[PDB]
RNA sequence: ACGAGACUCUGGCAUGCUAACUAGUUACGCGACCCCGGUCGGCGUAACUUCUUAGAGGGACAAGUGGCGUUCAGCCACCCGAGAUUGAGCAAUAACAGGUCUGUGAUGCCCUUAGAUGUCCGGGGCUGCACGCGCGCUACACUGACUGGCUCAGCGUGUGCCUACCCUACGCCGGCAGGCGCGGGUAACCCGUUGAACCCCAUUCGUGAUGGGGAUCGGGGAUUGCAAUUAUUCCCCAUGAACGAGGAAUUCCCAGUAAGUGCGGGUCAUAAGCUUGCGUUGAUUAAGUCCCUGCCCUUUGUACACACCGCCCGU
């Protein structure tokens, strides 16, 4: 119960990143890049794990259950508007992407914008503010 | 000017549990903050342990609030 | 120092003008209860009136002016 | 049937103000005894009308500072109530007697004012008013509890409780006693 | 872990000391005595210099070591008063010489205790009492009873073996003293 | 004679006067529920102005008392009393090379006037970025963040002239931003008893740049409009930077005041980090001074008078 159980794992290696077991399970997997605070609640709600438990004392069955839920969102009654990548420009399907995939997709998106030589790609290549805000006063630490 | 970086444990081990069971009911003023300061434990663990001893009948409740709870020891006689 | 001066409790009798650079303090004519004959003038800081008792740590000093 | 006015659950009688110079600046006995430290106000209109305010109401009024707490009187009332409960549960004494003793022992009796031109450093020691002693005591205890309860797991309702406990004995482990003794030493250094 | 330098918990009056300033204040400042286990002192604005000042940060310089003389010590409430205005340059040389030799002795013995792996304030107090405070009280020299002790015991083992502290820890401390003070 | 004062508006009160189905109160009857009474902003009609609304009047004048003062102009405190200093509006002579020719079919002179400095359309710029400064918004957390429940206002505005563009109850669809049928209000009638926020109660969090903070950046979906890329605005999911109470210096204020907190109006097809008002919670300090920065009167000195930001001597 309140006494620490046997083989309480201190760290986790979910998707090749260190995840501590001291944080809450609704918030320890937030440190996985691509999954935030709101996305972590739905994954742990479709799967039958209570959110009052800690991260390092859950077992491998429910760990791999929520891991396959995170790599396969849509086949577990998760709606299509809950996804960080909807209607992708290459394959055209709704797919939630994770950390290294997120960096790869952002890198190839910026490469595509620079290749097509749009204004957004040119501003991203120059390293300035691209969303269209005033740069006369704010943004002083860009260079020395 | 000592830093002394804090590491507050989340789950009770063997020794902190029975030192709590031998020292916390012998305290004049019992508060989750002060027992977390004395035993170097996390705040939610302190609240859970004091709720457990409140259910066990070794802790007398005085006042209950959303900001803090105040607990006191029982009489020896 | 080698002197443990006993503290004196003294009662004001009148309020004189307000001295100081910015008028922060005022002068009072204060008298003691253990000897109700000795009366000295003291510079007191704060809101005072006629009737309040002041705790004097020493009783042998006379009130200096603003400078 | 108001025999005595219970301050929540505490009696207002059998309390002693030891300092004779503060007999009419501590309004706790038999006239200014209310059930709650919340009143309508109208004490800061005249020149000496704030001396008739009760000391626990003045403590709740001076408790709320630092921008994000201005106007929140009810929260200061419940923190003061929990602090009084903790003081009674710890020392086994009446919380009004601890608060009154914390006022007397934390009040400075001699202060040095700055004299000279704008830029030079020169002090001159003067004695203080009985009202200003009470005001400095309340301000020092409140800012000591506020500084003690900052970036810490310890709540302010027991930080204020330990503030009044240490000030009532003069143990010099509190902020208010230390600042009082600092002011006394600076005043005594150049009399 | 840190331990105090000398057996006196508070310094005597009119004693020189190397002080690091912690923070500037309004009426005074807050400082820390290095050779008395980092207790909070106070330096005054009127105790800075006899002449006029045009910059308070020109001579205070929070984050820098300063030599001050003790003025008033109250052991009952832990109140320390310091004065930089009365400090003469004649004793200043002896001041940082004593401070450097005391801090090198403290560093060597702290390294020896860290090798011995004892983390307790009472344990450091007991071992440092067995090592340095005993011969300091024997020779009757505050600060001067340690550097000369290690200088005379680097080449003589019989002088170092007179202390009945331990055997293995004593040999480790003797080797650490002979390795450094050569 | 002007200025001040006097005057005008508003706030604070009168169980007395005048009247309220576009505002209510109290009795009576019907109706619903609970265990003989209680609740109903459910329904309706016998008096009334206690709430609300707004008109005439009343009330405060240093009036009474005690001290200080030539016992004159006045000052201090107290009793009875809703008030014994509410807040604003208006505001004299003399001038400033103060700002406005970009408010004007107010205007002298000068320039241009058909390849126009008039006018109109299309595109762009007014946002552009090694840097500096000013007014501001959000934070640095546990007097706190998140998640539910409970509960309380006042100023306003609202279907437009050539002028097209109003505020919205109710029912359905969709997580949300939103979309479609139906009705009301030219307004104490409808939105609306304006179920506002801050607060209060109860979980989760535990001193960790952390569930603080939300900058930067990617994808998708709606609305306005002829047109949004240099992202109009909003919504959803990711990304999670600096920032640990701020150096020299400096601004504003003393009573329902500062501060915290939200709501209206102005710009508005789309629209507030600005301004102007409104209400809620609600303090610490002070009834003084001329030290700093300045102001009013008198005396004195002056080689200054576009007036000390003056004048003026020598190598």
């Amino acid at each position: 119960s309140l006494v620490i159980p046997e083989k309480f794992q201190h760290i986790l290696r979910v998707l090749n990143t260190n995840i501590d077991g001291r944080r809450k399970i609704a918030f320890a997997i937030t440190a996985i890049k691509g999954v935030g605070r709101r996305y972590a609640h739905v994954v742990l709600r479709k799967a039958d794990i209570d959110l009052t438990k800690r991260a390092g004392e859950l077992t491998e069955d429910e760990v791999e259950r929520v891991i396959t839920i995170m790599q396969n969102p849509r086949q577990y009654k998760i709606p299509d508007w809950f996804l960080n990548r909807q209607k992708d420009v290459k394959d055209g399907k709704y797919s939630q992407v994770l950390a290294n995939g997120l960096d790869n997709k952002l890198r190839e998106d910026l490469e595509r914008l620079k290749k097509i030589r749009a204004h957004r790609g040119l501003r991203h290549f120059w390293g300035l503010r691209v969303r269209g805000q005033h740069t006369k006063t704010t943004g002083r630490r860009g260079r020395t | 000017k000592v830093r002394d970086k804090l590491n507050n444990l989340v789950l009770f081990d063997k020794a902190t549990y029975d030192k709590l069971c031998k020292e916390v009911p012998n305290y004049k003023l019992i508060t989750p903050a002060v027992v977390s300061e004395r035993l170097k434990i996390r705040g939610s663990l302190a609240r859970a342990a004091l709720q457990e001893l409140l259910s066990k009948g070794l802790i007398k409740l005085v006042s209950k609030h959303r900001a803090q709870v105040i607990y006191t020891r029982n009489t020896k006689g | 120092t080698s002197r443990v001066q006993p503290i004196k409790l003294a009662r004001v009798t009148k309020v004189l003008g307000r001295t100081g650079s910015q008028g922060q303090c005022t002068q009072v004519r204060v008298e003691f209860m253990d000897d109700t004959s000795r009366s000295i003038i003291r510079n007191v800081k704060g809101p005072v009136r006629e009737g309040d008792v002041l705790t004097l740590l020493e009783s042998e000093r006379e009130a200096r002016r603003l400078r | 049937t108001p025999d005595i006015k219970l301050f929540g659950k505490w009696s207002t009688d059998d309390v002693q103000i030891n300092d004779i110079s503060l007999q009419d600046y501590i309004a706790v006995k038999e006239k200014y005894a209310k059930y709650l430290p919340h009143s309508a106000g109208r004490y800061a209109a005249k020149r000496f009308r704030k001396a008739q305010c009760p000391i626990v109401e003045r403590l709740t009024n001076s408790m709320m500072m630092h921008g994000r707490n201005n106007g929140k009187k009810l929260m200061t009332v419940r923190i003061v109530k929990h602090a009084f409960e903790i003081i009674h549960l710890l020392t086994g004494e009446n919380p009004l007697q601890v608060l009154v003793n914390a006022i007397i022992n934390s009040g400075p009796r001699e202060d040095s004012t700055r004299i000279g031109r704008a830029g030079t450093v020169r002090r001159q020691a003067v004695d203080v008013s009985p009202l200003r002693r009470v005001n400095q005591a309340i301000w020092l205890l409140c800012t000591g509890a506020r500084e003690a309860a900052f970036r810490n797991i310890k709540t302010i309702a027991e930080c204020l409780a330990d503030e009044l406990i240490n000030a009532a004995k003069g143990s010099s482990n509190s902020y208010a006693i230390k600042k009082k003794d600092e002011l006394e030493r600076v005043a005594k250094s150049n009399r | 872990l840190s331990c105090r330098f000398y057996q006196h918990k508070f310094p005597e009056v009119e004693d020189v000391v190397m002080v690091n300033v912690r923070s500037i204040a309004e009426m005074g400042a807050y400082v820390s005595l290095l050779e008395y286990n980092n207790i909070e002192g106070m330096i005054l604005l009127s105790e800075l210099s006899r002449r006029r000042i045009r910059s308070i940060n020109k001579l205070i310089r929070i984050g820098r070591n300063e030599c001050v003389v003790v003025i008033r010590v109250d052991k009952e409430k832990g109140y320390i008063d310091l004065s930089k205005r009365r400090v003469s340059p004649e004793e200043a040389i002896k001041c940082e010489d004593k401070f450097t030799k005391s801090k090198t002795v403290y560093s060597i013995l702290r390294h020896v205790a860290e090798v011995l792996e004892y983390t307790k304030d009472e344990q450091l107090e007991s071992l440092f009492q067995r090592t340095a405070w005993v011969f300091d009280d024997k020779y009757k020299r505050p600060g001067y009873g340690a550097y000369d002790a290690f200088k005379h015991a680097v080449s003589d083992p019989s002088i170092l073996d007179s202390l009945d502290l331990n055997e293995d820890e004593r040999e480790v401390l003797i080797n650490n003293i002979n390795r450094r003070l050569t």
